[PDB]
């Protein structure tokens, strides 16, 4: 599920699944 | 940034994990 174009909610969903209990930062304008 | 790497181009596990805490 990670090896594709991931935009918007699809990208946040991937970060969520990948990072688990570590959590993540999402910064689309950086 | 992540949009350039994962949205406008193809994402990777490697790159996603760069944004984990």
């Amino acid at each position: 599920f990670v090896n594709q174009h991931l935009c918007g909610s699809h990208l946040v969903e991937a970060l969520y699944l990948v990072c688990g209990e570590r959590g993540f930062f999402y910064t689309p304008k950086a | 940034g992540i949009v350039e790497q994962c949205c406008t181009s193809i994402c990777s596990l490697y790159q996603l994990e760069n944004y984990c805490n």
